[PDB]
């Protein structure tokens, strides 16, 4: 099924309803993160992502109501769920090949500001990961894909990530994702040249280390912070 | 820079403590019925102020009374573009203060917004829902600003393209 | 329209010079000599050895509520607020549960005073204290902070 | 309206009324109109000496001495030609359109009358755009005070033309939003690859101008435009000048109009909150 | 455990007749609406319309069948049922500010009004002019008076104020009664004598009730501190600080136990042991209902004793800001709560 939909969408772009439902079902079935046969990646690989990015950026003429960009975004988030090893990722090769993505990045941050998983339509267990953070953890898994964000947008991404790390309580599952996301930003970007919101960040990591909670999850957070400060010392210094 | 769950848990408890209100006719003017926290003519009817705070910037001030409560709030403003968007947002929320019945048309000095809850709101409106509006405000305001910062940045690109494209 | 007569008499306020203004009472016996409050050497010597739970009660035993002076109150606040900030987050429930009722109320008074002027990390601790004292003392503890005419 | 128009409405509106009345055989009606444009411009349309058959479009640019230099006196003549006559009193330039001696195809002289402010600025660009084409380096920069508290420095080099604006932001809410708008002009070559390069120095000027008595302040802004020969050639220098002499006003147009976008969006979020309160209303 | 929502807005005050067949509420307005108990229904029979302002206190004399009102308009009116309609009778309170409470006397020869004028007005009848003239007791008081209750001697008076105190005064009127008998509160009881002044000075005194014996008085405060003074034990006070929102009204159901209600939106019970010399929390009375979990969906402002008097009460009534009136049956709560005990 996902190979015929992905083949009918690239070919029959005239029918608008069939193109909008095809992109919904593809996000449903990929929502759980289960892997797929290798043969699917002939029509669900990199050329299919460029097709979806050209729609997100440029749109179609027959799309009057403009539903399709927000469906071709939720689909890219869902394809990237089962895909490990960002260096081997077919989607990230689409971004690094594209001329300039701005509308796809603008929409990723409006979803991160609220922490809503648009792929998570169904209440089925085991609940897969967070589709957005999984994406951005994979974007910043290589410096070729990190430069897609404009300057003004990265600073808005750091303001959000910092706000969630603090506003989140201990024992939550997501707090290590925003932390691993932040660790990914420092590596693959020149964060240490501009140091946006670095003092507010330094005070939050010292807090998380000095937290006396003893859950296993809270020990996974502290385990990340130590690796983050150990790799980059200036995140351990006192705020000044 | 502490956490958000306990902050709203403290504020929610102090509010239930301070919305223990009743009608009270005035004792300085003949038959007036004012909120004593605003006029402050009768010191005995003014409870203590109590403050809550995650940090230096964020905080809440509950000035209670026998017939009134005043809930001033300070929001976090990291950069200048957030100081602007919060200042405008409250102005457009104060302008409709006849529709937010628990709202002041100006904020207390040192704070970004201030509510005022009289003994006629608890009799008419649901006391436990008014609290949920204050709390819902304090955790959504951070999201509704960054959504504007991102909307200003998106507009600035189109205004650049629509100029440089013509070259 | 507009008026053209002297309307300056409506500017002066006569209500300032009134005889019916409220007057709250104070402890006469404390004006001469104030309560010494928790001495620093007592609590501190108990903090050096790490006996937090006893330095805790030493700070809540003495409290200069009846004192009209503000410095001894401020010194008293800095002492107890110095103590609460050094606790171990797991030990707080162990300490709060020991207190009687009348110590939980005095504690919550000092807690709502620490929120006035916070340091870098003075408030993430006091919010944890606030959770425990509320679990024991309930909303009625806070009401005895609002109704309290005599500050800590 | 995203882009600003370069041709004034009042002139195209007023002349076409006269020109359509006379060519319909009707009699001429008098006129006396004073008005303005951006950049401290002041116009004046009048019947000289009461002669209702002649209309005289004047204009009073300050900083026209800076424009008589660079050869704008010749640029304007190469366009209007016969219509250009002696200046009206107090005014720097003066056209004259005779209603009884009109040619047909009046839309061309009308549309050129609206562009009078453009044709005055168009000299200092065509001069320096030609210096790059001729390879002439070492010539002196062009300091133009298009406003009292602003300035436009031009300069030419082997491979590029550098255009600078020493603008100013009155309020501090404008210089905050202005950094956002200019921080995206810098990244404008990500979408439009042929586009010119842009720079932005907040308070202090660049190194090319620190000697030139430039101004520094917490509200000033220095904005550069690097123009390569695919802009300065003969086929595109017109549309390039039509944009560059409107940049300072394009930027402030969208700072003032971005506030309305913000205001437009807070009236809605305020109404989203107001749905949460009405839950409390039984 | 009934609940009849008379309206949606508050009910400032209420009073019952002798038979408990009729009730006189104030539905948050200038009017007094008298409802009659027709079977399992409630029907309005009369409406008293004389006040220029909101009503705050009502009391119904059981024998004379004379209703008395007090409102924010600095007025009171004594109503007499002449034929089928109630007619008022004027009152001269002589207060410069608004009234807050009123209570008929036991012998129905006087009433006392507590006002925001920092006074209490002891009113009696004058057939010389058909007026009700008043005398004042304003010696120690310094602010508004919220509640009152009469001693069984028809002289002594308790008063809860916003001065954080519950004083007790002697409302002896020579023209209408002879000098009283002594009491454990004192012998010297002329007009306007402060017998007992409480010590606590934190929280506003909302409710006050005398005990049927006359030797015990309790008072509730905004400090979440119920109290009780015993004269047999040299006017010693026993507090019981609560861990919930305050209470606003109390009453003695027996000589030892009390019932209070307020901002917690339900009743509770408080037990007194003079042997130990303290109060104890007798537990919540109404079972948690199978957000709020009770009948009163807002606060309660007035509690009254229908059946059994304060000596031993079988039914008490609650009247609240939620436009409701809930009758309670004491023994039904004893049965429905086997843990519950009424001392």
């Amino acid at each position: 099924l996902p190979v015929e939909l992905a083949r009918d969408m690239q070919t029959d772009t005239q029918d608008h309803q069939k193109l909008c439902y095809s992109a919904l079902i593809l996000a449903m079935v990929f929502s759980m993160g289960e892997a797929v046969p290798y043969a699917h990646y002939e029509h669900l690989g990199t050329p299919f992502a460029q097709f979806l990015l050209n729609i997100v950026e440029d749109g179609l003429p027959l799309d009057t109501t403009e539903q399709l960009p927000d469906l071709c975004v939720n689909l890219l988030l869902a394809l990237n769920l089962h895909l490990p090893a960002a260096d081997q990722n077919v989607i990230m090769a689409a971004l690094s090949k594209h001329a300039n993505v701005k509308i796809f990045s603008e929409k990723l941050l409006l979803l991160l500001n609220r922490g809503d998983d648009p792929v998570r339509i169904f209440k089925h267990e085991p609940q897969p990961p967070h589709s957005v953070l999984k994406f951005l953890q994979d974007v910043f898994g290589s410096p070729a894909t990190a430069a897609i964000f404009y300057h003004t947008d990265m600073m808005a991404l750091i303001d959000i990530t910092v706000r969630h790390i603090a506003d989140l309580s201990p024992g939550d599952k997501l707090r290590m994702e925003y932390l691993s996301l932040m660790h990914a930003i420092v590596r693959t970007t020149p964060y240490l040249q501009h140091r946006h919101r670095l003092p507010d960040l330094q005070a939050i990591l010292r807090r998380i280390l000095n937290e006396e909670e003893t859950s296993p999850q809270c020990q996974m957070d502290r385990m990340i912070v130590r690796e983050m400060c150990k790799e980059f010392l200036v995140l351990g210094e006192a705020p000044s | 820079t502490a956490t958000l769950r306990p902050y709203l848990s403290a504020v929610r408890a102090t509010l239930q403590a301070a919305l223990c209100l009743e009608n009270f006719s005035s004792q300085v003017v003949e038959r007036h019925n004012k909120p004593e926290v605003e006029v402050r003519s009768s010191k005995e009817l003014l409870l203590q102020p109590v403050t809550i705070s995650r940090n230096e910037k964020e905080k809440v001030l509950i000035e209670g009374s026998i017939n009134s409560v005043r809930v001033s709030i300070a929001v976090k403003q990291a950069d200048e573009i957030e100081k602007i968007l919060c200042h405008k947002f409250m102005r457009f929320m104060m302008m409709r203060a006849e529709n937010f019945f628990i709202l002041r048309r100006k904020p207390v000095e040192g704070y970004d917004i201030s509510f005022l809850i009289t003994n006629f709101h608890t009799e008419q409106m649901y006391k436990h829902k008014l609290v949920d509006f204050v709390i819902h405000f304090m955790e959504e305001i951070d999201k509704e600003i960054s959504e504007m910062k991102l909307s200003v940045n998106a507009r600035a690109r189109i205004v650049a393209e629509e100029f440089l494209k013509n070259f | 329209a507009r008026n053209t007569l002297s309307s300056r008499f409506r500017r002066v306020d006569i209500d300032e010079f009134d005889e019916n203004k409220f007057v709250d009472e104070q402890e006469e016996a404390a004006a001469a000599a104030a309560e010494p409050g928790p001495d620093p050497s007592e609590v501190d010597g108990l903090l050096r050895q790490g006996d937090m739970l006893r330095a805790f009660h030493a700070a809540l035993r003495n409290s200069p509520v009846n004192t009209k002076n503000q410095a001894v109150k401020e010194r008293a606040q800095g002492v107890v607020l110095k103590v609460l900030t050094n606790f171990k987050s797991s030990e707080i429930e162990q300490a709060v549960q020991s207190l009687d009722r009348n110590g939980v109320d005095l504690l919550m008074k000092y807690i709502y005073k620490g929120f006035e002027k916070p340091t870098e990390n003075s408030s993430a601790v006091l919010l944890q204290w606030h959770e425990k004292a509320l679990a024991v003392g309930g909303l009625g503890s806070i009401i005895r902070v609002l109704t309290a005419r005599k500050t800590v | 309206m995203i882009l600003l128009e370069v041709n004034n409405r009042i002139i195209e509106e007023t002349l076409a009324l006269k020109f359509e009345n006379a060519a319909a055989g009707n009699k001429p009606e008098a006129v006396e109109v004073t008005f303005a444009d951006f950049d401290g411009v002041l116009y004046h349309i009048s019947n000289p000496n009461g002669d209702k058959t002649k209309v005289m479009v004047s204009i009073s640019l300050k900083f026209y001495k800076e424009l008589q230099a660079h050869g704008a006196d010749e640029l304007l003549k190469r366009v209007y030609g016969s219509f250009l006559v002696n200046p009206e009193s107090g005014y720097n330039v003066s056209l004259l359109y005779d209603l009884e001696n009109l040619p047909a195809s009046k839309d061309s002289i009308v549309h050129q009358a609206g562009m009078l402010k453009r044709n005055c600025f168009a000299s200092v660009f065509e001069k320096y755009f030609q210096f790059q084409e001729e390879g002439k380096e070492g010539e002196n920069r062009a300091v133009i005070h298009y406003r009292d508290d602003e300035t436009m420095y031009v300069e030419s080099k082997k491979d590029r033309v550098t255009v600078v604006f020493s603008t100013v932001f009155k309020d501090d809410d404008d210089v905050v939003i202005g950094k956002v708008f200019m921080q995206e002009f810098k990244e404008g070559r990500r979408a439009s690859h042929t586009a010119p390069q842009v720079l932005f120095s907040h308070r202090e000027p660049p190194l090319e101008l620190k000697d030139t008595d430039a101004a520094v302040g917490d509200n000033i802004g220095y904005i550069t435009f690097v123009l390569f020969p695919r802009h300065t050639n003969a086929s595109a220098r017109d549309n390039t000048i039509n944009l560059i002499h409107t940049f300072r006003d394009y930027l402030h147009y969208h700072i003032k109009c971005s506030k309305a976008y913000i205001h437009t969006r807070m009236r809605a979020k305020t109404s989203d909150f107001l749905k949460v309160l009405n839950r409390a209303r039984p | 455990m009934a609940y009849h929502s008379f309206l949606v807005e508050p009910i400032s005050c209420h009073a019952w007749n002798k038979d408990r067949t009729q009730i006189a509420i104030c539905p948050n307005n200038h009017e007094v609406h008298i409802y009659e108990k027709s079977g399992a229904k409630w029907t309005k029979v009369h409406e008293l319309k004389e006040h220029n302002g909101q009503v705050t206190g009502i009391d119904w004399a059981p024998e004379s069948n004379r209703i008395v009102t007090c409102g924010t308009d600095r007025n009171a009116y004594v109503w007499t049922l002449k034929g089928r309609t109630w007619k008022p009778t004027l009152v001269i309170l002589r207060i410069n500010r608004a009234a807050r409470c009123v209570r008929w006397a036991p012998n129905e020869n006087k009433f006392a009004v507590g006002s925001g004028s920092r006074v209490i007005s002891i009113c009696y009848f004058e057939q010389e002019n058909d007026w009700w003239v008043c005398k004042h007791i304003k010696k120690p008081i310094r602010s508004t008076v919220l509640s009152l209750d009469w001693h069984p001697n028809n002289v002594l008076l308790a008063a809860g104020s916003c001065d954080f105190k519950c004083r007790i005064f002697s409302a002896y009127i020579k023209e209408v009664e002879e000098r009283p008998a002594p009491t454990p509160w004192g012998s010297k009881m002329p007009f306007g004598e402060l017998m007992f002044e409480s010590s606590s000075s934190c929280g506003w005194v909302h409710g006050v009730c005398f005990s049927a014996s006359g030797s015990r008085v309790a008072w509730v405060s905004h400090d979440s501190t119920v109290c009780l003074a015993d004269a047999d034990k040299k006017m010693a006070v026993a507090t019981l600080a609560s861990e919930t929102l305050p209470l606003l009204a109390l009453t003695f159901i027996t000589d030892n136990s009390l019932v209070a209600a307020g901002h917690d939106c339900f009743p509770v019970l408080f037990t007194y042991d003079a042997a130990a010399g303290m109060l104890s929390f007798g537990g919540r009375l109404d079972v948690p209902k199978q957000g709020l979990d009770s009948l009163h969906k807002n606060s309660v402002s007035q509690i009254s004793v229908l059946s059994g008097g304060k000596a031993k009460c079988s039914q008490f009534c609650t009247t609240g800001m939620d436009g409701g009136m809930s009758i309670w049956d004491v023994k039904s709560l004893e049965s429905a709560l086997k843990d519950l005990k009424i001392k």
